[PDB]
RNA sequence: AUAAACCGACGGUAUUGUUCAGAUCCUGGCUUGCCAACAGGAGUUCCCCGCGCCAGCGGGG
């Protein structure tokens, strides 16, 4: 009852537009026959990667790109003093195929997350390959033996270990395929939303008479974010890392999911709101509490309170009907008395995080 | 035998900024029923004959995209909505898959959002007839025209 | 009424894409003149076979493949300490119909489910060729007599005993034909669905923020209705004359999986890990699907879930009274409802329902 | 009246209950519109091979024809063609008990195919007494035939209701047993939108991976099954035979039509649906109500309700115009009802079968 | 199963006391509190709830005054009687924006506004039409009201 | 009792893995809702009980 760690977050946002269409439309989704404002999971994940908190507590994020011409120069810059450029070019060419050099624009198949640690390690290997004249096929055969040693490098690129990586060309198709370890859902509102429309203008300071016109869709909303971390898979993706090491990353994910908000239209719609509820529970089976809002919550005193209430009630029903999955802990800023008793109430967030660090104990 | 004339379009062109502003500010055709300037606009054609009401709601709703969103171009047969949206080049075919799979009010909404984004040139009476019926074959034909034109201009 | 056990499941899913087309579109199907989002029965089956619950409670799943060149290596690894490589090669060669060359790549006719247990058994039986030499056709004729002895080894399969298999080549075409024993339907939504589209981008860290053409991913939420049916006698036969109680235990495992397991498609990015909101099980002399309860696509009052439960219960009442069926019928629901009628016993928890099944509907 | 008419409206979930030689759903154009079809042979096999059939017809009390009972009659119906000694010889070879030994239960009428076959046997033993091959010598060459008729003399009701078994040891023209129930092709009441399932086959040893592709056509729809029963023919082929017994069989036919479904792809699509409507009516002439759906039914709230409505509305105006007379009863799961009475409304199927069993009397 | 015009007639013939009790009411729900209402509306629809809401509306409109709503039968040439919209338009005292606000109102509020309009309009109309529209009072009926008013003013 | 009769096209199958829609923007300026007006005629106020009765007085609901 402790492989999966489930993260449920209820967070309310003031009038804003945190996720947009290709036509300046608010991202939405139909649930329970009602329209909900949606925030795509990609937006949340990238919002986490490029956050300062991630930079402070987890490390450097990966470099996702197709431009191998730029990446060539970057790798030549950061690995210039440790390796020969002849080796770097060959390495990058082996992982994707086939850069060589001097080309103004080299593009891979799709946007790939590259970490400099893996590339440096591969340089260390292909150096030996050049030393003992190992054929590239033989080198592949050797490297495929111990994939864990490759996965150890993902400690300097945890976002890949969490979000996964897909490879089509190069040797990365045999060595760089990463599964898991974090499953994150698209954030949807717990209630129905009819999106408001802002009618703005642009004043020409050199004319007092006729009107300009502009439309920007926006809305406030109580979003439910769900996340899930497969600890075993996370340890595997980090090269057999300890569980204690994975749980810390998990806590950081809880914090970011509880605090981080996408920066879309935040200069004009400053919707910098913290989460009003964060519940974390350990289970061996992934469970999402989205069906707590299938019957779209109706505002009594706002949407937040009945959202918390509905959430708690559904968690109680699932807990009773399917049996208690494992340890659970809740942190709220609301005036709502919890109904289920087998969930530890945490006054502050850092206490919840501490509770997670100790594998759901004290 | 009663047909809605192209005069409507002209009327829409010649209508004042106020009433047009009242009309453009609308989410659904029923809310178009809600506003009076619409009734004043659509009476001659006209609104008082229920056989025409749905068609008028669709047509006016589409025109409500803007005064110069739908650009009329005379023709053998004139450019169709599919051919127009395809020629614009701004529209992705998936959104038209959506358009063909949509139901009732939703489709019209989706259609309007397309027009504003497309700024298409077409023969207005064709679109008028297609909006008059808007059956399964109109949808299908729309997608066909779009796909074929895009495939023919790539 | 006690040969077929019918499993009905109403389960609501948050926005996701649990099963795709060849154009990466959501699988759909038209029911009652309305579009329903569909989940393939093959998808559900494989989702069950490769599930952790299956591994914990039922055992190891079958290995389906055409690559006999890899399969020979696998079988040599797992059976090398028990048999000689030549015997294993002759075994696999007899079963598949192809020849084990020690080559790099030799393929079979089609994807075949192989269970290592029955293969080991066939190694033991073909080790009788090391004795007084019987012709391979002779040995075949000997094995033809007792098929039950072969089906006993299928308790390390079960997914084959449940879903069956078909052979075209080799000796398996005459010894490995399994028919039953579980009939499962394609999961369709109880309501009409207009699928949404996620318009995504991919930020290039060395060029972006800049302009880009966008990608599309069709997704949707929805209340799905899963149906399964188990022929107990056929299962007992498929397991080599196993006891009824055993078949009922396996049946309960099937119930739990059908109630909890969700296909892992697009779950890293959409994560629709939702439990079933209703699970009803009823014993009958004849299979019975309640799909026609949603022939008229349910319309949302307070979501699609509650009217789905309601419609299900109403149609079940109508059919039950009309055709005079007498279960052996039990329903488990999370929601508070007004369901009926006795004796479709209400079970507060899922485990009580499974226990009710294990004791042949009398509990 | 002599004929019994059975009309069934049954809805099927997405499936493929009947394929052609190219793995596509069987169809039929009706009213200029394409309809999905379930062949009559598929339905009739689904019935004849079912367990209910095996219980109520496979093990009926009238399945065994005792030749010793037919001593006198066979002598007077074949006395024109054969001598008495030849007949007695044949019966003695077939039973095989010579003695007469009047059973004190000598029948009044005989089944036609019986006299048809035993006449052939009489011919054979005649030319066998002319050659002449002794009893043993000829019994050796007639082994398969004798066994062949011996198994048929224990399946009276099966042959009487469904016909001979496509491999019965029958030779004479009278041996061609038809009826007694006629099953029509089941067509959809509406125009069907066929779906195409696009499946793959995953290889567990190369999950990278090249996918095994495949397609399969499937469709849901409301089918109209029609069948009729000739009671006189059923009594003649069980001759016998009281009308009440024939009715008792007719009830079984009704039940089988209301319940039984072909097993094509039911392991993967599971269209185990029960009939949503079934009407039974006596008549001097069999009539299908297919023209009720000659104009393709269009869906208002599903296809089922407007199909029921179309059926009833057709029966109202058309019933009296044609020679339908009486009596009629209908069992359905949803209103409305036909405005015309003289069509008793049955709450359950068992009440309907009981209604049929009492010759349609209330 | 339909409410007759007799109600109107009854309202005409009822004494000043009960009319005073009914007239001074703010909301249709508050109309339930007084007994004279029950005595008036007893023959037509109680206790069959299907009419109750409608009755609440109808009487409420009638509660505007004894001779506020002037009834005029449909002319043989007219084919259809003068409608509430046409009436309010012909009165000339009503501004269209308040009918806009009338179409935008919800539940009790709209009735509150409607009564307030009638008193200011003193309209002439075919009472069964108004009764029929009040029985359902759906969105289409509202929009139809606005149609009649705006169209009447623009056409005449 | 019809090129009829008797009469399954059957079994086996994840469509999978990667992805911010982003950045810029006052709906501004001008408007009386004014003119006329007793709420007064009236003791009805629906059901019991006690005592009166050219009258009426009380007690309960």
């Amino acid at each position: 009852m402790s492989n999966f760690i489930n993260i449920h977050v209820l967070i309310s946002h003031s009038p804003s537009c945190l996720n947009r269409d290709d036509m300046n439309m608010q991202k939405d989704a139909i649930f329970g026959g009602k329209r909900r404002v949606r925030i795509s999971s990609q937006s949340l994940k990238r919002a986490m990667r490029k956050s300062g908190y991630y930079a402070q507590n987890i490390g450097e994020s990966s470099l996702r790109t197709i431009h191998l011409a730029q990446l060539r120069d970057v790798l030549r810059q950061k690995l210039g003093e440790r390796f020969d450029q002849k080796i770097i070019d060959k390495t990058l060419a082996l992982l994707s195929g086939k850069s060589v050099d001097e080309a103004e624009k080299i593009s891979a198949d799709a946007v790939t997350p590259w970490v400099v640690g893996e590339i440096a390690w591969f340089c260390e290997q292909v150096a030996k390959a050049e030393a003992d004249n190992l054929d590239d096929k033989k080198l592949l055969k050797v490297l495929k033996e111990d994939i864990a040693a490759i996965r150890v490098n993902l400690q300097q690129g945890v976002d890949i270990a969490l979000s996964g990586r897909m490879a089509t060309s190069g040797m990365m198709t045999e060595l760089g395929k990463v599964d898991g370890a974090m499953s994150i859902a698209h954030a949807i509102t717990t209630h129905q939303v009819d999106s408001d429309i802002d009618w703005f203008t642009a004043v020409d300071d050199l004319q007092e008479g006729s009107a300009h016109l502009g439309t920007q869709e926006f809305s406030s909303g109580v979003f439910y974010r769900y996340a899930n971390i497969n600890l075993a898979q996370l340890q595997e993706n980090l090269g057999g890392a300890s569980r204690e090491q994975a749980l810390e990353i998990a806590t950081h994910v809880v914090h970011m999911l509880a605090t981080e908000v996408p920066g879309a239209k935040q200069r004009t719609y400053a919707a910098f709101n913290p989460a009003d509820m964060v519940m974390v529970n350990f289970s061996d089976m992934p469970l999402s509490m989205a069906n707590a809002f299938e019957k779209a919550v109706k505002a009594k005193d706002g949407f937040l309170q009945p959202s918390i209430q509905a959430f708690n009630q559904y968690w109680d029903r699932v807990a009773n009907g399917y049996g208690l999955n494992g340890a659970a802990a809740q942190f709220s800023l609301s005036d709502v008395d919890p109904i289920t008793a087998q969930v530890k109430q945490m006054p502050t967030l850092e206490q919840l995080k501490s509770w997670v660090r100790n594998n759901g104990e004290a | 035998d009663e047909i809605d004339a192209m005069a409507l379009y002209r009327a829409w062109q010649q209508l004042d900024n106020g009433s047009c502003a009242q009309i453009r500010r609308v989410s659904e055709p029923d809310e178009l029923r809600d506003i009076p300037a619409f009734y004043r606009l659509v009476q001659p054609f006209g609104w008082e004959n229920p056989r025409h009401q749905q068609a008028l709601l669709r047509m006016v709703f589409c025109l409500s995209a803007g005064k110069n969103v739908i650009r009329h171009q005379d023709k053998t047969t004139g450019i169709s909505l599919g051919r127009a949206l395809a020629n614009s080049g701004r529209i992705n075919e998936r959104r038209i898959f959506q358009l063909i799979r949509a139901d009732r009010t939703a489709d019209m909404v989706q259609l309007r959002r397309l027009l504003t984004h497309a700024e298409p040139v077409l023969d207005w009476p064709l679109m008028a007839r297609m909006l008059t019926w808007w059956g399964k074959r109109e949808r299908q034909q729309l997608l066909e025209d779009f796909v074929l034109t895009t495939n023919k201009n790539a």
